[PDB]
């Protein structure tokens, strides 16, 4: 449960 | 007319995008650099000039409706293209805003989601499919309470036929993409808008892994109204044809009595 950015 | 004279270049923002200012009137701009060697999709302008699809897509949506960051100018260089974009200040991206605020009040989420819906309808009406709708690709103008879409670099011309390529964010991509490497534009957009709405009212996206995406199970970690849970589950229907239209989303009972952008700023941002 770590909120994180996700690459595109 | 050289780029180096028309604009004053400040510090980085992320990546390769720089803060900048247009000299002819001190307008805040963003200056985005793209390496020619990293571009996959190339369009043509009327001129015939071979450009990145991103420039083609930005020109089609930059018509004056303010729900998209507008391309103000662009330039070609030997190994790169340079995009001049508008820069609201003060500004925060929706990813950082949700990270700091946690789960949003439904009233705020309703205003934000509504504006994203109007912006995506705008793109569709202009023949553009964004293909990377997520909190990271949404800027909040904190004084005006206006949301603005950014990064059309995974974008495409909107078609009614099947897509078999995708360079967008995997955790916002629909089950049909995970399973079959196929999707239709509208139906995939509605899936990603389901992920975004969950993100807003629960404080993070619902799915991290392929199994969860194809699983067809949405657990609420946060108190969310029955009407909001119903809309989210409808956008996250496993069968594309079971997903709502943009019309059905905006006619949904949860979507009624939306705040104006200024109201939203006064109550929630100022
Ligand atoms: N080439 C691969 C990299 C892809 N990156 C992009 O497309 C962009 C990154 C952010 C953009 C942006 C655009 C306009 C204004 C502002 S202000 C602001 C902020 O974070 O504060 C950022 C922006 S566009």
């Amino acid at each position: 449960r770590k909120r994180r950015r996700h690459p595109s | 007319e050289p780029l180096e004279s028309q604009y004053q270049v400040g510090p980085l923002l992320g990546s390769s995008v720089y803060s900048g200012i247009r000299v002819s009137d001190n307008l805040p701009v963003a200056i985005k650099h793209v390496e020619k060697d990293r571009i996959s999709d190339w369009g043509e302008l009327p001129n015939g000039t071979r450009v990145p699809m991103e420039v083609v897509l930005l020109k089609k949506v930059s018509s004056g409706f303010s729900g998209v960051i507008r391309l103000l100018d662009w330039f070609e260089r030997p190994d790169s293209f340079v995009l001049i974009l508008e820069r609201p200040e003060p500004v925060q991206d929706l990813f950082d805003f949700i990270t700091e605020r946690g789960a949003l009040q439904e009233e705020l989420a309703r205003s934000f989601f509504w504006q994203v819906l109007e912006a995506v309808r705008h793109c569709h009406n202009c023949g553009v499919l964004h293909r990377d709708i997520k909190d990271e690709n949404i800027l909040i103008d904190l004084n005006r309470g206006e949301l603005k879409l950014i990064d059309f670099g995974s974008g495409a011309l909107l078609k009614d036929t099947v897509y078999t390529d995708f360079d967008g964010t995997r955790v916002y991509s629909p089950p049909e993409w995970i399973r079959y490497h196929r999707y239709h534009g509208r139906s995939a957009a509605v899936w990603s808008l389901g992920i975004l709405l969950y993100d807003m009212v629960c404080g993070d996206i619902p799915f991290e892994h392929d199994e969860e995406i194809i699983g067809g199970q949405v657990f609420f970690r946060q108190r969310v109204s029955s009407e909001c849970q119903h809309l989210i589950r409808w956008c996250l229907a496993l069968r594309p044809s079971d997903r709502p239209t943009f019309e059905e989303i905006q006619n949904h009972p949860w979507m009624q009595d939306v705040l104006l952008p200024q109201e939203t700023a006064e109550i929630h941002l100022h």
